[PDB]
């Protein structure tokens, strides 16, 4: 009322609006795994992994992997980031070489075999693996090159074994000095260092879990991005296979089927109503009653203001004179079978009142009048013998207050801009 | 040659469960007493896709087994390819064709799933292929051509493809009738009933009496 | 916290609607509360002749309701923040009402509306509603079983009208009709994008950045504030023209329930005799009582008569020849 | 926003003009027909019987003392419709025929 | 196509007017349409001076 003192009457304050606690997140579980144990030189065994959401956390997770170093996103991101194509090369490569898998970094096979850019997008991942790629008196599975022509350029498919001329005299087909093969062995051993040893590198170049279910409590809740509030209520209307939400005469959000089981829910959106204040005037008493308006009584304790909610008072809320009205919950008040005038109209024929049975506040049933019988007979009539003269008072509205408004003062202040 | 449509073609707009309600939408339908093209089986020439396309079946032997779309179908391109080979449905994007004649004995995509009628629609909405469809056994004969009365349609397949389509051919097979029909965007009233089930269907576009019934 | 930006437009609309609210609850305590005493009928049931069961309270009903008042509750036939509050005054208080101003009428005529009830036969009552329209009281004594039959048959009649024809209720249907147009109209105003990508605010609020979905969101509540204040606007105008509608109930209510009119056709086309209220949903029913003259004959008429050189003139009446 | 907030103010100020209106056309008729005659409408001026009336002004309006005859004491009389006398049925002018 | 998008506004003042000029008409009736036979006068035109 923005005063002091309020007068006697019924005041609307608020509404009752529950709110949830818990949020419900649910999804199928096809989260498709995507084939990372098929893949964890020249001929790249770069295999297109799509169609599917990729978990780095296995591969982060387990014991063997090692090197998880990511760039162009961060490498905890990873399992929440989706791709078009990840590009997985699964290689073998020497840990001196493994130093110049980086974007921008020269080296052996950063010159020679391929390069990457600057602002490359991808994940390196390494392990040592000699039991698996080193050979006694060498490996001469894998060739590299320690000789080109000239610097490479990211991503440029170059696969040759032709002789690199030198010198002045033209080799055409036959090898020597300054007439250079490409491929030239690292030949590994199990016997080599750790610069030296053998790295099975994977070069990744460039997904919501579900909850468990909560039924009958109102909740927040997400069904396969499907967002809202309510009472997941089980219910039984007939859907067709192909049908997957149910909406009412206004187009909202009725019925909902679950992604996981083949179930019918049906939402309310927790409970509502406006929070009246039944009082008398303040120049009296401060005993205040409140009625929630088309609430029951059994769900005002459930829903009271431990709860998180818009009401955040208990004390005139905590049970005691608690009775239930067609306009809803009214607390603080007693129902007393005498019936009265209405003095606080409450709705469907109850009124509320501050009388001494000291002083509290009472709910009632109005009393239309005194009962009357007339005896009525079909030879008596009834005849007035006096009389009396009255005088009385009605009181009647003719005309307002004239006003008048001055518009551009009251938009404009004093802005020739605004005028 | 054409024959009359009637009331045929009406599917599910969306995969929201209405119960008892009259609901407005404006999507593309084809029209309610529309010259639907007829085709009787012995040809397949090569037809327009435009924004839509809604194809009847009419046979008892399954003479009729598959499509084929594309913007060119010359093998440059992807081309879509959906063959039943009486115990599967095949949907293929291959370049190549498998006959040169074409008829019933690289790929980036691949998917295997006059008593009968079959009713389809196929649209492509940005680049998303949707098939609907209903399958119904029928008593009556080739005359009177499509059956006059009411029918939804279901979907049964979407998909990510994004290919353009522009042309497409029918499929036979080789050791019956059809009717291709053209949507157009048009605004529909369709009633569903307490199941859900689209019981009947007001053109608000054919005549005044069904535009009032709209309005 | 964006809607906080505009002020008091969020709750001139709750004042206004609460003055509605409360109207609707005086309009029907003027209309029907006018009687200061519950009366009701003796058990015997012989006005005369007259048969009043067919609005007199029925005790098999649950309700106190009367035969033609069930046929008029059964002639007749929200969510999303939206709460419908009930009447103050129940259908039974209000049957109650009806009953007391009926069986009131019916046991004393004016008297009751007057001042204290005043009990008469309701043979010698409806004579002083002939002698009150100009009709001398010896034609009802020697017609009283023929207006009695006349009575009861047009009494009949009603009920089959009502039973057969459920458009005379044209404007409490339409009452009905019009408040669940508001509400159903106001509900799907909601779905609307107005100018925005969406109508959903999550949507807005997760695909778009802060710094325009605030913009995005500010179109949306000025378009649900517009549609808003426009309902409320219909609603004022709807509520003073029930209420206009309430006054003149109210004031027929008076100058005809408690009393016998002499205005022209207010009551009833013809001679006004009495009339009887009944409840009906979202509105009253009067059943209005008229004397209306049938029978037309020629006579040759005269202004006075000369007798030995004197001029008469009549006191009451006309004169005729033959 | 100003411009919203002052067509809000004067359609509600039209509202209640109509309103205030209607109130002063009731006021008129009741002087008209209360003030300078006599009312034979029931409970139009006053319960009871109507007399007259008296007009004061008051602030934004006006305030009508209602003279009424209202009847006090009641009493019992047994009635009947006409009387016979020598074959012939006498019917009163004016009144009711009683009896203690 | 951009108005499309704002809702049923139009229907809202479509059917405001509809009902105002049922009502004039409604009106019209009301004050005049209260006679049920179409009385003409007699020829001769006295009536008493
Ligand atoms: C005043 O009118 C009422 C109604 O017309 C008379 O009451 C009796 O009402 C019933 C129906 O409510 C009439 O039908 C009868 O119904 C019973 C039960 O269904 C059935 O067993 C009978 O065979 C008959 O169909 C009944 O005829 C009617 N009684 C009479 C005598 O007409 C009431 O009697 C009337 N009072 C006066 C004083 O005229
Ligand atoms: C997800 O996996 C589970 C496998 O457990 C499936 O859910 C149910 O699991 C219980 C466990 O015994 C089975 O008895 C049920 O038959 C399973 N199905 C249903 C419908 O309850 C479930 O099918 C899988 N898929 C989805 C989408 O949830
Ligand atoms: C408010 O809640 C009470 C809960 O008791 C409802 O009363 C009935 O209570 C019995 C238990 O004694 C239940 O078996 C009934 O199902 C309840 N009735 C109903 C209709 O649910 C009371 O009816 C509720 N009031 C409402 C919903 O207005
Ligand atoms: C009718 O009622 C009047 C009003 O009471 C009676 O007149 C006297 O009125 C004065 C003041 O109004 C009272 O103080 C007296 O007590 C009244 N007299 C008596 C005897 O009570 C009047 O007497 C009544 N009876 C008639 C007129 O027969
Ligand atoms: C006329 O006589 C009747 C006789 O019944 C009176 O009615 C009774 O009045 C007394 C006093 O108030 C009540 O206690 C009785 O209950 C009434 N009888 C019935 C059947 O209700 C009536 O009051 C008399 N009227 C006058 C003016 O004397
Ligand atoms: C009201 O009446 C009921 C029924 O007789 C009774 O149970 C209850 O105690 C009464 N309450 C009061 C306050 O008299
Ligand atoms: C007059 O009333 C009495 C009861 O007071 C009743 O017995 C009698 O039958 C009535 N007269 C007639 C003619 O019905
Ligand atoms: C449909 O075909 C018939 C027969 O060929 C023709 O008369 C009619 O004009 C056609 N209608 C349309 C809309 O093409
Ligand atoms: C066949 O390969 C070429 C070259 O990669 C490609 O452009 C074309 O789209 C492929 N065809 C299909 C049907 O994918
Ligand atoms: C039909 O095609 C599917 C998928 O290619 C295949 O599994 C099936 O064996 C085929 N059936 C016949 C009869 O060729
Ligand atoms: C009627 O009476 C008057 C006065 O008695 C007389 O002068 C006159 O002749 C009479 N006859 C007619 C036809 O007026």
């Amino acid at each position: 009322l923005k005063s002091f003192t309020v007068e006697k009457g019924i005041y609307q304050t608020s509404n009752f609006r529950v709110q949830p606690t818990e949020s419900i997140v649910r999804f199928p579980n096809i989260t498709n795994l995507c084939p990372f144990d098929e893949v964890f030189v020249y001929a790249w065994n770069r295999k297109r992994i799509s169609n599917c959401v990729a978990d780095y956390s296995v591969l982060y997770n387990l014991a063997p992997f090692f090197t998880f170093k990511c760039y162009g996103v961060s490498p905890t991101k990873l399992n929440d980031l989706c791709f078009t194509n990840v590009y997985a090369d699964s290689f073998v490569i020497r840990g001196d070489e493994v130093r110049q898998i980086a974007p921008g970094q020269t080296g052996n096979i950063a010159d020679y075999n391929y390069k990457l850019p600057d602002d490359f997008t991808g994940c390196v991942i390494a392990w040592n693996s000699n039991k698996l790629d080193s050979k006694v008196s060498g490996n001469y599975n894998y060739l590299y090159r320690l000789f080109r022509k000239s610097n490479l350029k990211p991503f440029e498919r170059d696969i040759s074994t032709e002789i690199y001329q030198a010198g002045n005299k033209p080799c055409n087909g036959v090898a020597g000095f300054n007439c250079y093969f490409p491929l030239r062995s690292y030949s590994f051993r199990p016997t080599y260092g750790v610069g030296h040893q053998p790295y099975r590198v994977v070069v990744l170049s460039f997904p919501k879990k579900s909850t468990n279910l909560v039924k009958n409590k109102c909740v927040n809740f997400n069904f396969n991005g499907l967002k809202g509030t309510g009472v997941l209520t089980e219910s039984n209307k007939k859907f067709l296979p192909f049908q997957q939400f149910g909406r009412d005469i206004a187009d909202t959000t009725d019925a909902v089927r679950d992604p996981q089981t083949l179930e019918i829910l049906d939402i309310t959106p927790c409970s509502f109503g406006g929070v009246s204040v039944i009082t008398p005037g303040t120049n009296t008493s401060n005993q205040v009653a409140v009625l929630y308006q088309g609430v029951n009584c059994t769900e005002v304790p459930v829903a009271i203001h431990a709860d998180q909610l818009t009401p955040t008072w208990r004390v005139y809320s905590t049970g005691s004179n608690v009775f239930q009205t067609r306009a809803g919950c009214l607390i603080g008040a007693e129902y007393v079978n005498n019936s009265y005038e209405c003095d606080i109209p409450i709705g469907a024929g109850i009124c509320a009142s501050y009388q001494t049975q000291s002083q509290s506040i009472i709910a009632y049933t109005m009393s239309l009048g005194a009962e009357n019988s007339v005896a009525y007979s079909n030879n008596s009539i009834a005849i007035p013998t006096n009389f009396t003269i009255s005088v009385t008072t009605e009181i009647l509205p003719v005309s307002m207050t004239k006003t008048s408004v001055d518009c551009t003062m009251y938009i404009c202040g004093d802005s020739t801009e605004c005028s | 040659a054409y024959t009359n449509s009637f009331t045929r073609g009406v599917y599910y707009p969306d995969k929201v469960f209405r119960s008892s309600v009259l609901h407005s939408t404006q999507d593309l339908f084809l029209p309610f007493f529309s010259n639907v093209t007829w085709f009787h089986v012995i040809d397949n020439p090569v037809l327009p896709f435009n924004d839509g396309v809604y194809f009847a079946s009419i046979e008892k032997s399954n003479i009729i087994r598959g499509w084929i779309f594309g913007t060119t179908l010359d093998s440059k391109t992807q081309s879509l390819l959906i063959v039943n080979n009486a115990t599967n449905v095949v949907i293929k994007v291959c370049e190549f064709q498998f006959c040169n004649d074409p008829f019933l004995d690289n790929c980036t995509f691949e998917y295997v799933s006059f008593k009968n009628l079959r009713e389809f629609v196929f649209k492509n909405i940005d680049g998303y292929f949707k098939i609907y469809s209903k399958h119904t056994p029928i008593i009556v004969r080739e005359p009177e051509d499509l059956p006059q009365g009411f029918s939804a349609l279901e979907p049964l397949v979407d998909l990510p493809i994004g290919i353009n389509i522009t042309r497409f051919q029918t499929l036979l097979a080789l050791h019956a009738a059809y009717y291709v029909g053209y949507l157009q965007p048009r605004t529909f009233l369709l009633k569903y009933n307490e199941n859900g089930t689209i019981t009947d269907a007001v053109d608000c576009a054919l005549d005044p009496l069904s535009e009032t019934k709209c309005t | 916290n964006l809607l906080l930006q505009y002020g008091s437009f969020c709750t001139q609309l709750k004042r206004a609607l609460t003055g509605i609210a409360v109207e609707q609850d005086k309009n029907t305590q003027e209309v029907f509360a006018q009687v200061k005493q519950i009366y009701k009928t003796p058990p015997i049931k012989y006005f005369g002749g007259f048969n009043f069961s067919q609005i007199l309270p029925d005790p098999s009903k649950p309700s106190k309701r009367s035969f033609i008042e069930d046929l008029l509750f059964n002639k007749v036939t929200k969510f999303k923040g939206l709460t419908v509050l009930p009447p103050l005054l129940t259908d039974e208080m209000i049957a109650q009402y009806t009953s007391a101003l009926l069986a009131g009428t019916i046991t004393s005529g004016w008297t009751f509306g007057a001042g204290a009830a005043l009990q008469i036969p309701f043979a010698m009552q409806m004579a002083y509603r002939f002698n009150g329209i100009g009709v001398t009281q010896n034609v009802l004594y020697e017609n009283q079983k023929l207006i009695a039959n006349q009575f009861n048959s047009a009494i009949g009649k009603i009920q089959d009208s009502l039973s057969s024809t459920a458009s005379a209720l044209g404007k409490l249907q339409d009452v009905v009709n019009h408040n669940a147009q508001a509400l159903n109209t106001l509900v799907k105003q909601l779905s609307s994008k107005f100018g925005a990508i969406s109508s959903v605010l999550n949507d807005i609020f997760s695909r778009l950045d802060k710094v325009e979905a605030e913009v995005q969101i500010d179109r949306l509540i000025t378009g649900r504030l517009q549609s808003l204040q426009t309902y409320v606007t219909q609603q004022l105008i709807r509520a003073a023209e029930i209420r206009a509608s309430a006054n003149l109930a109210a004031t027929k209510m008076s100058e005809c329930v408690l009393g016998q009119s002499k205005r022209v056709d207010f009551c009833g086309k013809g001679y006004h005799l009495m009339s009887f209220p009944q409840s009906a949903p979202h509105g009253v029913v009067f059943l209005h009582v008229t004397y209306v003259p049938a029978q037309e004959k020629n006579f040759t008429t005269a202004p006075a008569i000369c007798h030995d050189g004197k001029a008469h003139f009549p006191r009451e009446g006309v004169f005729v020849s033959n």
